[PDB]
């Protein structure tokens, strides 16, 4: 505080003020791109969506509902998937999917099912690292517009664990985006337990030419892989929003801390004319 | 006080604002013709506080407790009376405009304030080491502090995270009611003997106490009374 040291403050927080603005005007095109890709993958997802339910309504015989559509008793371990951002100053939303990952593991393990944990992001990876948890399924560098290809290490493992027994059922955790500003973690169950939508009421009677039941073994995994997909591109455009708001909202406080700079600066600088002039008026005298 | 003092009586001597002794020796030396020294101080400005403080002292034959009241032209703390006080002192307490403002009205600056007797030796091992990592803690906080301001409290690491949290627990436990202050906060007045000051410090820094929201350490006594308020609060 010497009318000079604050100068270099006031510089200081000017430049993380204009890196933050910055980083707001690009995490908002990244958003705006996110956004369109989910909507362009939209169709597919509907489709399938209503295709399911179609299919599902037919197989209603719990002697045919077997495979990935089982819904097994006496559940035992429990997988749970968690896509994270990659990087940081994403604000509250990191800490928020991972208190209600380690809250869901609390419940899970309270009930005595054992839990593996599957991970998208680096800091989901790391943060489950350090905690003890040895990630099952490490999956990370997804680009803001991944490609359904890259999902497939950690989905295809995922599916081939619950088909062989070893997990009893299937969880994912994603930031979902309720609005540009509101985004909440959410909770979604990956065996199918499928909706008797108007589709499943939809009596179109169809011909399974390779077979009712390899047609159903061939579209649950393929159904399951979409649904991580919209997952995960959900959780990319909550990502990049959480970051504007976060960036906004740092530009803001440096904006504010700038203000307050300026003024101990200014007061400051008056100080140190006050304390010349005396010392230069005493010495006259 | 010198007369109790040497025939043996103990003496608690409370001089108030010893800053108004300097004030008016500043003014009477203006109007005397000296000099000005620094910011229109007197230029026997260090003889003047000697001759006053060296009279201060605890001999052979008795002992004086002295408690010294200063004040520090607005919140300055570098003018030139506070600054011939500080090396005047065995135990320095410096209360910010600051701290006062948040409503912790002791508003002692543990990083400002400092103690001779702070040895192990004297004063104990466990307190001592309580002291220190309280300030430790104390500064990590002052050191993150822009950091939280502009950021926010997410960017900072698991451990950073926890000892902010921590410091800021600590901050509102140094708040106590007061007997003489009871008129301003409506709690009654709260004696901690400095075992249990001790005790409630180095179970905060153990970790008890993490679950419990920070509010709950606002005027509160030793750490039972804190325990206590959160579990009437569930």
């Amino acid at each position: 505080p010497s009318s000079r040291e604050i100068k270099r403050r006031i510089r200081s927080v000017k430049n993380v003020a204009q890196i933050t603005r910055a980083m707001e005007m690009v995490s908002a095109s990244k958003m705006r791109r996110a956004q369109r890709n989910v909507l362009a993958t939209r169709p597919y997802a509907d489709r399938m969506r209503e295709v399911m339910a179609n299919l599902t309504a037919r197989v209603v015989g719990a002697a045919r509902r077997g495979t990935l559509l089982e819904k097994r008793e006496t559940v035992k371990s429990v997988a749970l998937l968690v896509v994270t951002p990659d990087r940081g100053l994403c604000g509250s939303l990191v800490a928020n999917v991972l208190r209600r990952a380690g809250r869901f593991i609390t419940e899970q393990r309270a009930m005595g099912r054992t839990v593996d944990v599957y991970t998208f992001g680096r800091k989901g990876r790391d943060f489950f690292l350090r905690t003890g948890f040895a990630p099952a399924g490490e999956a990370t560098r997804l680009g803001d517009a991944p490609k359904l290809e890259a999902i497939l290490g950690v989905a295809i493992s995922a599916i081939n664990g619950f088909q062989s027994g070893k997990y009893d059922e299937l969880y994912i955790i994603y930031s979902e985006f309720i609005n540009t500003l509101v985004q909440r973690p959410a909770i979604k169950q990956l065996l199918p337990v499928e909706s008797p939508d108007i589709s499943t009421t939809t009596n179109v009677d169809y011909t399974y030419e390779p077979g009712e039941e390899e047609v159903l073994n061939s579209i649950l995994p393929r159904y399951v892989e979409t649904q991580i997909y919209q997952a995960v591109l959900e959780s990319i455009a909550s990502e990049h929003s959480a970051r504007m708001v976060a960036m906004r909202n740092a530009t803001n406080n440096a904006k504010d801390l700038v203000r307050d700079l300026t003024l101990s600066f200014n007061k400051a600088r008056q100080a140190a004319i006050t304390k010349e002039v005396s010392e230069i008026a005493s010495g006259a005298a | 006080a010198e007369y109790f003092r040497d025939e043996g009586r103990d003496i608690l001597l409370f001089i108030d604002n010893i800053f108004r002794f300097v004030q008016a020796g500043s003014e009477v030396s203006s109007l005397l013709g000296r000099m000005p020294s620094q910011v229109g101080y007197q230029p026997t400005l260090g003889t003047e506080m000697g001759e006053l403080q060296e009279r201060i002292t605890s001999t052979k034959r008795g002992s004086i407790t002295s408690m010294q009241a200063v004040y520090v032209p607005a919140d300055d703390y570098t003018d030139p009376a506070p600054a011939t006080v500080f090396s005047h002192l065995d135990a320095t307490i410096s209360l910010e405009r600051s701290i006062a403002e948040r409503a912790i009205f002791p508003a002692v600056d543990p990083l400002a304030s400092t103690s001779r007797i702070l040895d192990p030796n004297i004063v104990g091992e466990e307190h001592y080491r309580v002291a220190q990592e309280v300030k430790r803690v104390l500064q990590r906080y002052k050191d993150l502090k822009d950091i939280i301001a502009i950021l926010g409290m997410e960017e900072l690491s698991d451990e950073d995270k926890l000892t902010v949290q921590r410091a800021r627990k600590i901050e509102l436990f140094f708040s106590q009611p007061f007997t003489v202050a009871q008129q301003f906060t409506g709690r009654p007045g709260k004696y901690v003997p400095v075992k249990k000051t001790v005790e409630s410090f180095a179970r905060l820094l153990n970790g008890e106490g993490d679950h419990i929201p920070e509010s709950f350490f606002y005027m509160q006594g030793d750490f039972d009374d804190v325990l206590a308020a959160y579990e009437a609060s569930q």
